[PDB]
């Protein structure tokens, strides 16, 4: 037999992986240095570097998760590379938008939102119960030391919580590419004015 | 882009409203669209979506079943049938561009003016 990728995702290319990268980091030495975000330090760990803290990147280009498949062994691995739509779909190009980013203790990440065509590629949790399909989709830019990139998604989900019953609060602050808001428990989230498109190619990773 | 809401008003909990939203500027055939409303003293929060051609919808849990959200793309209108209406449910509610995912609703260039629903005796 022969075995499936690691995982399936939209892997973005070398510009817009380096536009979202640079857009990230500039997020972070903003945040970091917002009278609001100093004043919660307590309810995330002098000031604090969120560029170190967020200490662990992805390597080369970013990329957004569809199905991880860990090789054939993972639940639904096989019958989500046997669709037709996966397998139409395989090394073709997309345009992605990103209309969050967001930072927890744990990760720092952008939120994807996915076109109709787009969704037809997501599979088929409890975290997301209530959410649309495709809540979880994002991209991980960055994760504290002791933390895995599994977590960015389950961040989201629980940010999208907290959105989607009105319970954001009113923006605490303007940032040059949008709308800051405190959700509590060190969680903030940046709604851009505008959103980023990036271009990415769907594929298998195997590592 | 502009968005204006009708369709708003007073009933008695269990009735029932019609809210219209009709959309200019913009290629109202190419836009998921959304409801949102903010009850008196809370944030902004999601009630209702659906893509483009219609085919696709999404309601909170604290609305499915009882509210309707559809498009008529030709006459470039977005409508929410309100039924079994709550107490609970009152709120301004307001039409905006894109999904809830997006949070487009967080600006105030990308909705409506709003409308305003009552539900008591």
């Amino acid at each position: 037999k022969d075995f499936l990728p690691l995982y399936f995702g939209w892997f973005l290319t070398k510009k817009s992986s380096e536009t979202l990268r640079k857009a990230g980091q500039v997020f972070l030495e903003e945040l970091g240095n917002h009278k609001a975000f100093k004043k919660e330090l307590r309810h995330f760990i002098e000031k604090l570097e969120l560029v170190s803290y967020f200490g662990k990147r992805p390597p080369g280009v970013l990329h957004c998760t569809t199905k991880f498949c860990d090789y054939g062994k993972a639940a639904g691995a096989e019958e989500y590379a046997q669709q037709e739509v996966v397998k139409r779909s395989y090394g073709k190009a997309f345009k992605l938008s990103i209309s969050a980013l967001f930072v927890t203790p744990k990760t720092a990440g952008a939120q994807v939102v996915l076109t109709d065509q787009e969704l037809q590629l997501w599979p088929s949790a409890s975290a997301s119960e209530g959410l649309p399909p495709g809540s979880r989709a994002h991209v991980t830019l960055g994760c504290a030391a002791d933390v895995q990139p599994v977590q960015t998604g389950l961040d989201l989900l629980d940010i999208l919580q907290q959105v989607k019953g009105g319970s954001q609060g009113e923006a605490v602050g303007e940032l040059p590419r949008g709308k800051l808001y405190s959700l509590g428990k060190g969680r903030w989230m940046l709604s851009l004015t505008k959103k980023m498109e990036v271009k990415a190619i769907f594929t298998g990773y195997y590592g | 882009v502009q968005l204006e809401e009708s369709g708003g008003g007073l009933v008695q909990p269990g009735g029932s409203l019609r809210l219209s939203c009709a959309a200019s500027g913009f290629t109202f055939s190419s836009y998921v669209m959304s409801w949102v409303r903010q009850a008196p003293g809370k944030g902004l929060e999601w009630v209702s979506d659906i893509n483009s051609g219609g085919s696709r919808t999404y309601y909170t849990d604290s609305v499915k079943g009882r509210f309707t959200i559809s498009r008529d793309n030709a006459k470039n209108t977005l409508y929410l049938q309100m039924n079994s209406l709550k107490p609970e449910d009152t709120a301004v509610y307001y039409c905006a561009r894109d999904s809830l995912l997006s949070t487009r609703y967080l600006h105030t260039s990308e909705r409506g003016q709003g409308t305003q629903v009552t539900v008591s005796s």
